[PDB]
RNA sequence: AAGUCUGGGCUAAGUGGUAAAGGAUGUGGCGCCGCGAAGACAGCCAGCUGGUCGAGUGGCGCCGCGCCGAAAAUGAUCGGGGCUUAAGCCCAGCGCCGAAGCUGCGGGUCUGGG
RNA sequence: CGAUGUCGGCUCGUCGCAUCCUGGGGCUGAAGAAGGUCCCAAGGGUUGGGCUGUUCGCCCAUUAAAGCGGCACGCGAGCUG
RNA sequence: CGCUGAAAGCAUCUAAGCGGGAAGCCCGCCCCAAGAUGAGGCCUCCCACGGCAGCCGGUAAGGACCCGGGAAGACCA
């Protein structure tokens, strides 16, 4: 007997309040759901996992002084072009980015690791634009 | 202000104060003010 | 925000107090206006312009419904001013009196490939005491192993001008709106007969 | 040794109402809010306000204690109202109401001409003296700093703008 | 600074 | 790949995730003395004793974990994301994952015994 | 060692900061002006000449200042020699 | 450098909270920029062709070729 693989599957729609919730713990489970870690027939080479929408990222939840202390930071090619934004900062101008870096990092690199996080949809404020998909509401 | 890694009471009217992760040592004379650093 | 389309026509001196003041000649009016942008279509607040009639001849359907949907007769330039939003529907070079400072915007002349001197300012080399074939040129270009690579953004030779440039703060000198001239003092990127822009300035 | 635990005694009529992290203070002056731990709880028996800690670790005793002053302040401020009192103190030095706004003029090559905020009144007696009364203790502390920083106390001579009631201590010169 | 070179020239 | 596993504690520096003499009302825990309902310490009224105040207060030492001392050259980073009753540290457990080690099954060759 | 071309200059920079100047500070045996000394700060700036192959240094005339270091004692498939 | 303020009846810029404060940091100015594959937006134009998400045939709006040139330019653009 040879090992089961999946034949293509309709791709679940999933909702999630990020709302008072812990930027790292949260993240870790979104990168579950996105790999599809959690379905019996999982497949390593193949997107099977779960489509994932995040409303209310601007209130994330963090501990310590990650807020003044936390660093994003982004190299240009050219001298002297390292730019460093702290946490309060990125959440000041482009709050999902916070919830995106984090999923990102904890997804595999590579291409289908990319595609993965493509299908990852965060949004500030506590609407979303895909009311079409009709995601079904998680409690993480 | 000095900046020692010393910082260290001077007279009695020394206070060893520490603020915002930092030792000092304030006082009534202005020379003794402190910082450690 | 103010602005209008233009070409640039020429230099000259004008007198005025007993000094010579040097000056750019623009033929700015008239600009009709063509299309608004507007927050709840477009995101932002803008006209959109346009400047010298053109051949209806040479004005295909597309760009013919465009210029129909605003009444207007076809037009050679079309090109937008920020944040201005100006009452009529034809802007003049009235929207400037003399004595305002205004921001002036042209396509600079173009050298081509323009040499490390020419373009940078570099010192090139010495014309004698030895120097082998290398007058005019620029030089180390780096390091060694550490880092063992050239910046992004090294000062080369390469291609020169005909790039958009904008110098600020220029004094109005006169407007002849019976002629739709304007006078500004100074010098204005470009050609003559260059298509220029000209904003109210920025400067305080 | 304590203040959190020392009751506060409430003038009539001002009211206190409790509110989860918050208690606001109306007076015939007016209110002010002033907010409180969650962890502590403020207590309303007759005439008086008291404030409870809920162990006896660090960060609980240091909250009591705040807050206990934090709300005594809020009681003496609607009742009696807080000010405090600059002196001028230099030969050319002198201030003069203009409207509802202080012009101090101390020596600068112009006058300085400080506006009040919200809640906040200044009143010139002589022109030598300067009160800032105001219900909110720490806005009135506030801009009385704000007040003196425009011309310090000089440590050469007995010229600038003074606390009423605030040393001169001064040091020779040549 | 100065300090012995360790190569020659050259040659043909 | 397998525990957001269980129970007790510490740490608030992202310490953990780069260092020393030394410095310090950081924090938790011990211990030892001095003074005090014959009224101490602190404030308000004097001259180290008085007066109301009505409780503790002041000093020495030890242990855990932290703080400073801590400047270097292309762009940063504990491997990364990220982690704060922890995804850190100490003590005690249960379970799993994990190698070409071990086992199961099948085969080869040499050697030894039949 | 079946080759990693070696001082200095020139050209072109770029980085560090133990900061020469400019900005902000605290103490001063800080009257004022002007200094000392430490702290924060690397954005920009940091001159022309005489001598010597010189780096360095001395010297002349100025300057807000005339910083010190790293980049194979930066840079000879860029030049000089 | 402060305001208010406990722990610690005093004091304390700090433990709750709030101020002021650099040529430096973020924005602002100028220029590039949707290969920003996360490939955005608006205005206008064409239109629903014939034959067995594919192929072939002719067109539409438009585009290219060719030519006269150009303060655009090495060719290209
Ligand atoms: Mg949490
Ligand atoms: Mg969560
Ligand atoms: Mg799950
Ligand atoms: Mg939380
Ligand atoms: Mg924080
Ligand atoms: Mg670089
Ligand atoms: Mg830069
Ligand atoms: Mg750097
Ligand atoms: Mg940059
Ligand atoms: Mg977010
Ligand atoms: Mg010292
Ligand atoms: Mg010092
Ligand atoms: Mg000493
Ligand atoms: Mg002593
Ligand atoms: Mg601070
Ligand atoms: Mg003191
Ligand atoms: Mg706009
Ligand atoms: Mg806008
Ligand atoms: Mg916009
Ligand atoms: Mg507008
Ligand atoms: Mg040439
Ligand atoms: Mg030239
Ligand atoms: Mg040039
Ligand atoms: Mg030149
Ligand atoms: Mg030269
Ligand atoms: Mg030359
Ligand atoms: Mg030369
Ligand atoms: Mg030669
Ligand atoms: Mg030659
Ligand atoms: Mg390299
Ligand atoms: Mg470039
Ligand atoms: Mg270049
Ligand atoms: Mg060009
Ligand atoms: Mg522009
Ligand atoms: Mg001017
Ligand atoms: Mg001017
Ligand atoms: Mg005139
Ligand atoms: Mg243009
Ligand atoms: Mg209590
Ligand atoms: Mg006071
Ligand atoms: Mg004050
Ligand atoms: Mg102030
Ligand atoms: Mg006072
Ligand atoms: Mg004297
Ligand atoms: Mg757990
Ligand atoms: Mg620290
Ligand atoms: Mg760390
Ligand atoms: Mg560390
Ligand atoms: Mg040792
Ligand atoms: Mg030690
Ligand atoms: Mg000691
Ligand atoms: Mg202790
Ligand atoms: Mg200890
Ligand atoms: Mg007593
Ligand atoms: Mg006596
Ligand atoms: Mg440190
Ligand atoms: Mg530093
Ligand atoms: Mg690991
Ligand atoms: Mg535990
Ligand atoms: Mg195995
Ligand atoms: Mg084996
Ligand atoms: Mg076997
Ligand atoms: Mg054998
Ligand atoms: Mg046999
Ligand atoms: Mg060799
Ligand atoms: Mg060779
Ligand atoms: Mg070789
Ligand atoms: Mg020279
Ligand atoms: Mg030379
Ligand atoms: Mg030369
Ligand atoms: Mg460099
Ligand atoms: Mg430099
Ligand atoms: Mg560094
Ligand atoms: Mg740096
Ligand atoms: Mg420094
Ligand atoms: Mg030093
Ligand atoms: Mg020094
Ligand atoms: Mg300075
Ligand atoms: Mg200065
Ligand atoms: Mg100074
Ligand atoms: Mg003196
Ligand atoms: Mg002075
Ligand atoms: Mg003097
Ligand atoms: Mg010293
Ligand atoms: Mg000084
Ligand atoms: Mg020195
Ligand atoms: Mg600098
Ligand atoms: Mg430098
Ligand atoms: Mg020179
Ligand atoms: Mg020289
Ligand atoms: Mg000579
Ligand atoms: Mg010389
Ligand atoms: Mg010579
Ligand atoms: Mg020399
Ligand atoms: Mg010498
Ligand atoms: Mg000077
Ligand atoms: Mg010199
Ligand atoms: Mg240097
Ligand atoms: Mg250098
Ligand atoms: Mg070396
Ligand atoms: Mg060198
Ligand atoms: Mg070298
Ligand atoms: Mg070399
Ligand atoms: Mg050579
Ligand atoms: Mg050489
Ligand atoms: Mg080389
Ligand atoms: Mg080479
Ligand atoms: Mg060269
Ligand atoms: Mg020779
Ligand atoms: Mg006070
Ligand atoms: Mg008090
Ligand atoms: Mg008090
Ligand atoms: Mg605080
Ligand atoms: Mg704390
Ligand atoms: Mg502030
Ligand atoms: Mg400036
Ligand atoms: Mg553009
Ligand atoms: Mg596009
Ligand atoms: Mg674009
Ligand atoms: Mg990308
Ligand atoms: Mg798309
Ligand atoms: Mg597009
Ligand atoms: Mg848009
Ligand atoms: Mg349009
Ligand atoms: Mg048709
Ligand atoms: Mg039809
Ligand atoms: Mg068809
Ligand atoms: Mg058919
Ligand atoms: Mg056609
Ligand atoms: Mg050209
Ligand atoms: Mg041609
Ligand atoms: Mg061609
Ligand atoms: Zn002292």
């Amino acid at each position: 007997m040879k090992t089961y693989v999946p034949k293509q599957v309709e791709p679940r729609w999933v909702l999630i309040d990020a709302e008072g919730k812990t930027l790292g713990r949260l993240a870790t489970k979104i990168a579950t759901l996105l790999r599809g870690k959690h379905r019996p027939d999982w497949t390593p080479n193949v997107a099977m996992g779960d489509f994932v929408v995040v409303v209310n990222a601007d209130k994330i939840r963090v501990t310590g002084k990650k807020l003044e202390q936390k660093i994003y930071t982004r190299y240009s090619g050219y001298p002297g072009g390292l730019k460093k934004i702290p946490l309060e900062k990125m959440l000041a101008t482009h709050p999902e980015r916070v919830l995106e870096h984090a999923v990102k990092g904890m997804l595999p690199k590579g291409p289908l690791g990319r595609r993965l996080f493509k299908r990852l949809k965060v949004y500030a404020g506590p609407d979303h634009p895909h009311q079409a998909q009709r995601p079904e509401k998680l409690e993480v | 202000m000095k900046v020692r890694a010393s910082v260290k009471r001077i007279c009695d009217k020394c206070k060893v104060i520490r603020r915002h992760g930092r030792v000092y040592v304030i006082c009534e004379n202005p020379k003794h003010k402190q910082r450690q650093g | 925000m103010k602005g209008i389309l233009g070409v640039k026509v020429g230099m000259t001196r004008i007198f005025r107090d007993d000094r010579a003041v040097p000056v750019t000649v623009i033929l700015a009016g008239p600009c009709p206006v063509v299309q608004r942008r507007t927050p709840e279509k477009d995101g932002y607040t803008a006209v959109q312009l346009g400047f010298l009639p053109q051949n209806p001849k040479r004005v295909n359907r597309p760009l013919k419904g465009h210029f129909a949907k605003a009444g207007v007769e076809p037009v050679r330039i079309l090109r937008e001013i920020r944040d201005f939003n100006p009452e009529g529907d034809t802007v003049t070079v009235e929207i400037f009196k003399p004595g305002e400072r205004v921001d002036v915007t042209g396509t600079s002349k173009g050298r081509g490939f323009a040499g490390v001197m020419k373009r940078w300012n570099f010192a090139g080399g010495p014309d004698s005491h030895g120097a082998h074939k290398i007058h005019r040129h620029p030089g180390s270009i780096g390091n060694r192993k550490t880092p063992g690579r050239v910046y992004k953004g090294k000062k080369m030779a390469g291609h020169y001008g005909a790039e958009r440039v904008t110098v600020m703060n220029l004094e109005v000198v006169d407007v002849i709106p019976e002629e739709n001239l304007l006078l500004v003092k100074g010098a204005v990127p470009g050609p003559n007969g260059g298509l220029v822009i000209v904003r109210e300035t920025k400067k305080a | 040794s304590r203040i959190g635990r020392l009751p506060i005694p409430v003038p009539k009529g001002v009211s206190v109402e409790v509110a989860p992290g918050r208690v606001k203070v109306k007076g015939p002056k007016g209110e002010l809010e002033v907010p409180v731990s969650p962890e502590m709880r403020v207590v309303v028996e007759e005439g008086v306000v008291r404030v409870e800690r809920p162990s006896d670790e660090r960060r609980h005793k240091s909250l009591h204690g705040l807050t206990r002053t934090l709300i005594a302040n809020a009681v003496k401020g609607v009742s009696e109202g807080y000010s405090k009192e600059l002196l001028i103190k230099g030969i050319g030095y002198r201030a003069r109401l203009v409207g509802r706004a202080l012009e101090l003029t101390v020596g600068f090559s112009h006058p300085v001409v400080v506006e009040p905020p919200e809640g906040i009144t200044f009143e010139v007696p002589e022109p030598t003296r300067v009160r800032v009364s105001g219900i909110d203790k720490q806005k009135v502390g506030q801009v009385a700093a704000n007040i003196r920083a425009i011309r310090k106390p000089s440590a050469y001579h007995e010229k600038g703008i003074y606390y009423a009631g605030e040393p001169v201590r001064l040091k020779p010169g040549k | 600074v100065d300090k012995p070179p360790y190569l020659p020239r050259p040659r043909p």
